[PDB]
RNA sequence: AAACUCCAUAUAUAUAAUUUUAAUUAUAUAUAAUUUUAUAUUAUUUAAUAUAAAGAAAGGAAUUAAGACAAAUCAUAAUGAUCCUUAUAAUAUGGGUAAUAGACGUGCUAUAAUAAAAUGAUAAUAAAAUUAUAUAAAAUAUAUUUAAUUAUAUUUAAUUAAUAAUAUAAAACAUUUUAAUUUUUAAUAUAUUUUUUUAUUAUAAAUAUGAAUUAUAAUCUGAAAUUCGAUUAUAUGAAA
């Protein structure tokens, strides 16, 4: 299981050969945006893997962009248990690290997270 | 402030109209044939030079594929979708497929290399790519007294012209007519000489009867009495078809306005009632070896005509006719429309194309040097969808990602 | 107790000489960053790619490469920073570029080059500039010539030397 | 919507029939939504609280053995006296 | 019938009784059913095959248990009718159901079978010192 | 000050007969880091840089001391002094707070093609929160010849709620269109660019931008919409 945002990926990693369904559908009907694709490959292209390893992912929560980016980390984390000395080579990587990047929440006063209403001086 | 040499035109529009396949390798590649195909099942083929001027006029080749890439459009056969196919086309009694699939999975191709096939088998071939221009209300259009529907005279000349254009004149003009036909002549010439053009039954050719040129209130007419003339025929096999048939399914009323404000039925136009009466049994050709095939497209609308017509989902009854159109379902069911879904690459196929790109010279630095090719390929392939062909082409050219 | 198996030992040593593979072409990435407005990154891309696509058309040869090397032709090695210099004349001073700064000045020109083409798409402008660039003809070039004269006025007002 | 439109309004009405709910086939304003709401009076009157609360006058009524002091009163009487020693307490009030 | 009571307080929802029922489950022929179901229109749900009302009109739960009853029994009796009166030709009307599935998420999709590989699961390995002790 | 705190994160345990299911969850209880270790390179046993291996390990919120500004508040409320007590206290009906020369802040919408509009039902993808002074589903009717959309009416299915409703999230992505633009159209031919090409004919500073201003008709809430409310339609189409 991996996260990111508000997503939350579930990934079953298994040893057959590589094609991909996530949420019950193709890949490419699913993230048509190429960049998710490509996260999503990237545990799997450290390794010379691709192509040997079955993954059926399910998603849910958030965007598309994110729930792509927590199924990779789900991805990473079961090809560790596959063989555990390249776990060191994904911490490298950087896909092993959960990604803490969270939506600041709009204070008070502010606009926003950090955008202000204008300030005047006179 | 524009000048010929220039490109003004849009992205899509400027790769289809601007000729960037002239700087391109030439390529000594097998030509497609059915009669040999077990030489070349598994290999990217460019069509025969005929087949090519064919497809052309037919409208084959369209503006989002990237044909562009290489000297000419080319596919290449495949045992599980386009050879399949084919042999479907030549064995079943019916003979009349709808081809379906996911957007980009190679159905205008699978057509184009039907309507090759068709070619090289001295067939005639009516095509109707883009039902979108007689569909939607972009050309003028008039209430025929005779035939009790509107006919379009403008979109209509330029498909008799096409069917004129993209098949031989010998195969064409091998058909005598079974009716006299009076129309009303339309030339520079003899227009106070020649009021009327007249074709006899015997004398008469079908070439000849294609080659009128008429006032666009008899266009309809003559269109009418070419179908009835090509249905009556024996001699040759009529190939039909009819791409982004999606289109025609969920536009079931046009943009086109009669007396009183309201939009016309497809089925109240002379084209779309035509075309509908050739899907179902009813414009019956003469010979065998006369098909029908229509293919979807995912730029098109989806809702739940298409699945009622096949084998698919039970009949919701309450359904809004514009999510579900009972009537077409009708007729397809009428005309017995056995589907064909077109399967996705295998590994082999996209490896396969991957090396004929690489042979064009379509690659890129970063993909070729450096890098295993059994890796490259089943990259590709995970990011295709597992062999999504437009996808891979996409991926492998226009990603710079 | 760990065991690791013979086939998965095998494995790791093959990895092992392989070097990490990079996720993104930086140079692109930066581009495409540049390109982009909105957080609407996706549109930024597609607009690349395609004018990529395009250039490689016209010229038969790596679209990205050629970019690569037109943005090094461009981006110029140094700027004439100003400044106030102590409350007296704003002596100016040749000052080194960032990889990301030499190439960001290079794209605003190739930018500005592409808005004089005709097309309605950006997309379509912006090849058909890359692909003037590549064989060899802009505005750009000259402002870069301009900018390196400028620089060698001022030789030793650097002042670490 | 192949199905009748006849049938499927006869069932409509038997169904209405069948539960209390009123059949209007025309779409006509018929008034129900004025009757229909539930009335809010009693929970809007209930706003300020229970009027009936005990108070230091009752703490006399209930334990006169135990002679209470209310503090509040007690300094604006005290004021009140005050204000009448320095000549600044309420005028006589007119009556007419 | 499913009751509500709120303990220390008098909430105005402890009156809420709900009847439910699945269809299948109740003493009818197939025409009757069909019938009983059209009646029902958005209070009978056709994935899981279950009839459901609740009453509030009345002030106590009891009454409101009653009138409930009472309109199951007329239901049911309405059903049970067929003189001059079938809804045979009038299908079942499943917009509600599947505008409430709309509003909801789905899981249907499922791990295929023939990616499995029980070969390459992790074998039971043998510990010794255990089958030593197991001596029960 | 820091720290303990809360949110969020990672892990563990517990509980949930996996129909209130979302177990990819929720919530109690822990543990976790203000991260650690080692090799080197500069400056003097340590401290910054770099490299490496170990780790999920990376933020936000609350907290803003003393003093000062006779800073703001007697219109949250209370109290001192002072003034009013048939009036400066109390109730009703209407009007005003919405007046308009110029001026000043904050915003909103704009001035079109790296950007606007149509469409997209095996309904692409969220979170947080509300619903007994309610939330209102499906469906029928009218605007509207199909129907969808949008807006009302008709009438209340379900739920006072991990169960039903508010509510099929939207950008995205895809096809289509887009004046300025003779950078297009349509009549002929033309053809191995055919949703298109070429040839020759005719196609002669605010729009098919924007949405201010106004006219009429309807609808909504309310007992009541004139001053003075909110929608929808048909027109109006400033400025920029
Ligand atoms: N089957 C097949 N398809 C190809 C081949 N080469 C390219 N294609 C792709 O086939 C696609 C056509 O798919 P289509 O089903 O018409 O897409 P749709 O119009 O969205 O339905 C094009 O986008 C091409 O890129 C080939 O050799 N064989
Ligand atoms: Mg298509
Ligand atoms: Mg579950
Ligand atoms: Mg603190
Ligand atoms: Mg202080
Ligand atoms: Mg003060
Ligand atoms: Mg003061
Ligand atoms: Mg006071
Ligand atoms: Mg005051
Ligand atoms: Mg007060
Ligand atoms: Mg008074
Ligand atoms: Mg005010
Ligand atoms: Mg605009
Ligand atoms: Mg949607
Ligand atoms: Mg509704
Ligand atoms: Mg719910
Ligand atoms: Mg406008
Ligand atoms: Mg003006």
């Amino acid at each position: 299981v991996g996260k990111r945002k508000s997503s939350t990926a579930k990934v079953f990693v298994v040893r057959g050969t590589g094609e991909i369904l996530v949420n019950g559908r193709q890949l490419n009907d699913y993230f048509l945006k190429m960049k998710d694709r490509e996260s999503i490959m990237y545990p799997l292209q450290v390794i010379e893997s691709v192509g040997k390893y079955n993954i059926f992912a399910t998603t849910s929560g958030g965007g598309p962009t994110g729930q792509a980016e927590s199924i990779m980390h789900a991805i990473a984390k079961a090809l560790v248990v596959f063989n555990p000395l390249l776990k060191s080579r994904l911490h490298k990587a950087g896909v092993l690290t959960r990604d803490y990047r969270h939506v600041e929440r709009k204070k008070p006063g502010k606009k926003k997270a950090r955008k202000m209403p204008t300030w005047v001086k006179r | 402030r524009v000048t010929p040499g220039s490109l003004y035109k849009n992205w899509t529009n400027t790769t289809h109209t601007a000729q960037l396949q002239q700087t391109a390798v030439p390529l000594a590649l097998p030509i497609f044939n059915f009669d040999d195909i077990s030489k070349t099942l598994n290999k990217v083929v460019s069509y025969s030079n005929k087949q090519y001027k064919s497809l052309h006029h037919l409208g084959s080749f369209k503006k989002s594929q990237f044909n562009e890439l290489f000297q000419k459009p080319v596919c290449l056969v495949r045992e599980d979708a386009t050879n399949s196919f084919l042999k479907k086309l030549v064995s079943h009694p019916v003979k009349k497929f709808i081809i379906t699939g996911e957007p980009g999975v190679g159905k205008t191709v699978l057509l184009s290399q039907a309507h090759a096939y068709a070619v090289d088998s001295k067939q005639i071939i009516i095509n109707i790519s883009y039902p979108e221009l007689f569909l939607n209300g972009r050309n003028d259009f008039s209430y025929d007294d005779d035939l009790k529907l509107f006919i379009q005279p403008m979109y209509l000349k330029k498909l008799i012209r096409k069917i004129l254009k993209a098949n031989d004149p010998a195969l064409l003009k091998s058909i005598e007519l079974s009716k006299d036909y009076k129309f009303s002549n339309a030339n520079p010439k003899n227009a106070s000489v020649k009021p009327f053009v007249t074709l006899n039954k015997t004398k008469n050719t079908v070439l000849d009867l294609l080659s009128v040129m008429t006032h666009p209130h008899n266009r309809g007419k003559l269109m009418k009495a070419i179908i009835d003339e090509l249905s009556v025929q024996s001699k040759v096999p009529i190939m039909f078809t009819v791409d982004n048939f999606s289109k025609v399914l969920t536009t079931a009323y046009s943009a086109y306005r009669n007396t009183e404000n309201k939009q016309i039925y497809s089925l109240d136009l002379q084209m779309g009632k035509l075309m509908m009466d050739i899907i179902s049994g009813e414009t019956k050709f003469a010979n065998g070896e006369s098909s029908t095939i229509l293919a979807i497209s995912g730029v098109d609308r989806t809702n739940k005509t298409l699945p009622v017509a096949l084998g698919k989902i039970p009949v919701d009854p309450y359904v809004t006719r514009y999510h579900y159109e009972p009537k077409f379902v009708e007729l397809l069911q009428k005309g017995n429309v056995t589907e064909f879904e077109v399967p996705k690459l295998n590994k082999q196929e996209v490896n396969e194309l991957i090396d004929y790109y690489k042979q064009s010279n379509v690659l890129l630095d970063k993909d070729i040097t450096g890098k295993k090719w059994e890796n490259l390929i089943d990259e590709k392939y995970f990011l295709s969808g597992n062999g999504n062909p437009r996808e891979l082409l996409k991926s492998l050219v226009l990603s710079h990602r | 107790k760990i065991k690791p198996t013979a086939e998965q030992l095998a494995q790791w040593e093959a990895l092992k000489s392989v070097p990490i593979p990079p996720r993104k072409n930086a140079t692109l990435d930066h581009i495409t960053n540049m390109i982009m407005r909105h957080g609407k990154k996706e549109k930024a891309q597609t607009i690349l790619s395609r004018a990529l696509y395009l250039v490689y058309c016209q010229t038969r040869q790596d679209p990205i490469q050629a970019l690569e090397k037109s943005l090094d032709e461009l981006a110029p090695l140094m700027m004439t920073k100003t400044f106030n210099t102590g409350v007296a004349k704003a002596s100016v001073i040749p000052v080194p570029l960032n990889k990301r700064q030499r190439n960001r000045i290079a794209w605003n020109w190739i930018v500005q080059s592409a808005n004089q083409r005709v097309s309605s798409d950006f997309a379509v402008r912006l090849g058909e500039e890359l692909t003037a660039i590549a064989k060899g003809t802009s505005s750009a070039f000259e402002k870069r010539d301009q900018i390196h004269k400028t620089a060698i006025a001022h030789r030793a007002y650097i002042q670490l030397k | 919507m192949n199905v009748p439109k006849a049938r499927l309004l006869k069932v409509a009405e038997l169904s209405a029939k069948i539960f209390d709910q009123n059949f209007n086939p025309s779409g006509i304003r018929t008034g129900s939504k004025i009757l229909n709401e539930r009335l809010k009076g009693p929970s809007v009157a209930s706003y300020y609280g229970n009027p009936d609360i005990l108070k230091f006058r009752h703490l006399k009524t209930l334990y006169p053995d135990i002679e209470f002091v209310d503090l509040e009163e007690q300094y604006r009487l005290s004021m009140v006296e005050a204000k009448k020693r320095r000549g600044k307490g309420a005028p006589k009030k007119m009556k007419k | 019938y499913r009751y509500t009571s709120y303990v220390g307080e008098e909430h105005p929802n402890s009156r809420k009784v709900v009847l439910s029922v699945k269809t299948k489950e109740l003493g009818l022929e197939e025409k009757s059913l069909h019938k009983f179901r059209i009646l029902a229109r958005s209070r009978y749900d056709h994935t899981t095959d279950i009839f459901k009302m609740s009453s509030d009109k009345f002030e106590h739960a009891s009454q409101n248990a009653r009138y409930l009853h009472d309109i199951l029994q007329r239901l049911l009796a309405e059903s049970k009718d067929l003189t001059e009166d079938d809804f045979s030709d009038v299908p079942l009307d499943t917009r509600h159901t599947i505008a409430k599935s709309l509003r909801k998420k789905k899981r249907d999709y499922e791990f295929p079978e023939h990616w499995k590989r029980p070969e390459d699961a992790p074998k039971k390995k043998f510990d010794i010192v255990d089958q030593l002790l197991s001596t029960l």
